[PDB]
DNA sequence: GGTAATACGGTTATCCACAG
DNA sequence: CTGTGGATAACCGTATTACC
């Protein structure tokens, strides 16, 4: 079924960046399909064929699925694609024979659910046709869609995600087991890796908590951030509870075995961390609109409890590598330090790019 | 005109203007992708700049204008130019208008510069102020 | 603390026009 | 205040033996 609103007014559901938006709505429907498939009813396949149109199967949730504009995740109108389409066509399989419907330009229906053919099991596949009426272009861009199957299929475990393209006969398939580790290793291949993956989880006043990291000989750090398997895209609470626990917990151990006080950087120089919490709805509270910020000030503690905790006890695992880590902060302080004093005044070195003393050559 | 920097020309009136006077002025503009990387942030790639301009100083002025944050987005600098190419990485934080970085990149650095013809030449041992055609006519009857 | 003579390196300030 | 390119003009660190 479809919905007069959303046609009215796509951007405030959709926000048709264009085709920024036309991707936006492939987000919601494969996201509630994936949904529908972690609510018991394995796999989700996404298609994009040569018409140009998206195909997106599963193998009442019929309805309980095509009405998205939920960006769940979290393992006579309504329905914003059938609604944002020239074409949609909604084909269920379920019991020995399969009904088809399909609707038109904008969600008006064209056929009745019928059937058509029986088919020997059960799934269901939606097909559709966006509309060049509302949308500029509306070419769907193969490495956008592969890439988000991907980080998709990090952050839910219990599902795998395929993605064939017949326009150009190719198909990925994402399935990662390890999970949150798997991630940052993702967020560290291209580079030179450091320090091995590290890896806590957690679980305190209704947070469960999970998160990854590692070093690259490299300057800028990633870290990426999830409240309910939504991006947090400018981080917030959570994030700085992350980031209040490695400089404090560095620092204690600075004092203590590395000798020594520091900067919040400094320890992490080169450090990508895969961030994803779980925050209970009485508890969840974000900025002025847009969840692109956690706000709740629980967070804050209950990441930096959590990490700062576990992250303590695994300092005492190695060492070699730990007394290694705060030296390299020290040296990152001091290198730091050398900017802000040279560029007061307002060296025929031609410094290597990626620091790392065990294998640059001078 | 066809840089050996390679690079954009902005400015078609006034590359008529100076082929019709000897003088007038124009913008260069360097070339530049924008790159989406894995997480989620977006990097900016320059791989050709202004004619006359000094890459070193260039990739300088630019992580100069991060640890100055006269604008915010820039979360690294660095010139990955070697054999087979010309390539400066400017990446950008997590949230971080692109555009916006970009676009004050070319307003405050010489990403983005102009170019003024003022073409004279000796012409029967007296300087000229020649547009395209003396130039090209005193050539003909040279040959 | 100095210079001898054949070697190895590199560096600075000026003029001139014309741009922001 | 900086840089452009064809001109002007200088400048001084080091090694080596040897002797007050
Ligand atoms: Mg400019
Ligand atoms: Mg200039």
């Amino acid at each position: 079924e479809g919905l007069d609103a959303v046609r009215k007014r796509p951007g405030m559901y959709i926000g048709s960046t264009d085709g920024a938006g036309l991707h936006h709505l492939v987000w919601e429907i494969v996201d509630n399909a994936v949904d529908e498939a972690l609510s018991g009813f394995d796999r989700i396949d996404v298609t994009i064929n040569k018409d140009g149109s998206l195909t997106v199967q599963d193998h009442t949730v019929e309805v309980i699925f095509t009405i998205l504009h939920a960006g769940g995740k979290f393992g006579v109108g309504s329905s914003v694609v059938n609604a944002l389409s020239s074409w949609l066509e909604v084909e269920i399989t379920r019991d020995g024979a399969v009904y088809k419907q399909r609707f038109e330009n904008g969600g008006k229906p064209v056929t009745t659910l019928k059937k058509i053919g029986t088919a020997p099991k059960t799934g269901t596949k939606v097909t559709f046709m966006p509309d060049a009426t509302i949308f500029s272009t509306t070419d769907f861009k193969y490495n956008t869609i592969s890439e988000r199957l991907n980080e998709s299929a990090f952050l839910l475990k219990n599902v795998t995600l395929s993605l064939t393209d017949k326009r150009t006969d190719e198909a990925i398939e994402f399935h990662y087991e390890n999970g949150v580790q798997d991630f940052v290793s993702y967020l560290n291949e291209d580079k030179e890796i450091l320090t091995p993956v590290l890896y806590f989880e957690g679980e305190d006043n209704g947070f469960q908590v999970e998160v990854a990291l590692q070093y690259n000989d490299g300057f800028s750090d990633n870290i990426l951030s999830f409240v309910n398997n939504v991006r947090t895209k400018d981080g917030g609470t959570h994030e700085t509870g992350l980031k209040s626990a490695i400089t404090k917990v560095m620092n204690d151990y600075a004092r203590k075995t590395g000798l020594l006080n520091l900067e919040g950087s400094d320890y992490r120089e080169g450090l990508a961390a895969v961030l994803s919490i779980l925050v209970p709805e009485e508890h969840l509270q974000f900025e002025g609109q847009t969840k692109d910020k956690l706000g709740s000030p629980l967070a804050r503690p209950v990441v930096d409890g959590i990490v700062a905790d576990k992250l303590t006890f695994f300092l005492m695992e190695n060492g070699e590598l730990a007394s290694n880590l705060i030296r390299k902060a020290i040296k990152a302080r001091d290198a730091r330090e050398a900017a802000r004093k040279a560029r007061d005044e307002s060296g025929k070195l031609t410094p290597a790019q990626s620091k790392n003393p065990a294998k640059n050559e001078l | 005109p066809d840089f050996p920097t390679g690079a954009i020309i902005q400015g078609r009136d006034e590359i008529k203007k100076a082929y019709e006077t000897g003088k007038g002025r124009v913008v260069v503009r360097s070339k530049t992708e924008i790159e989406k990387l894995k997480g989620g942030k977006e990097q900016i790639v320059i791989t050709e700049i202004p004619y006359e301009i000094n890459k070193a100083n260039l990739v300088k002025k630019i992580d100069d204008v991060r640890v100055n944050n006269k604008v915010a987005g820039i979360a690294e600098v660095r010139d990955e130019s070697d054999r087979d190419g010309l390539r400066i990485a400017i990446e950008l934080k997590k949230d971080a208008n692109t555009e916006l970085v970009l676009n004050y990149l070319f307003k405050y650095t010489d990403l983005q510069i102009n170019y003024n013809f003022n073409m004279v030449a000796i012409d029967n041992f007296t300087p000229r102020q020649v547009g395209i055609v003396p130039i090209l006519s005193s050539y003909i009857a040279h040959r």
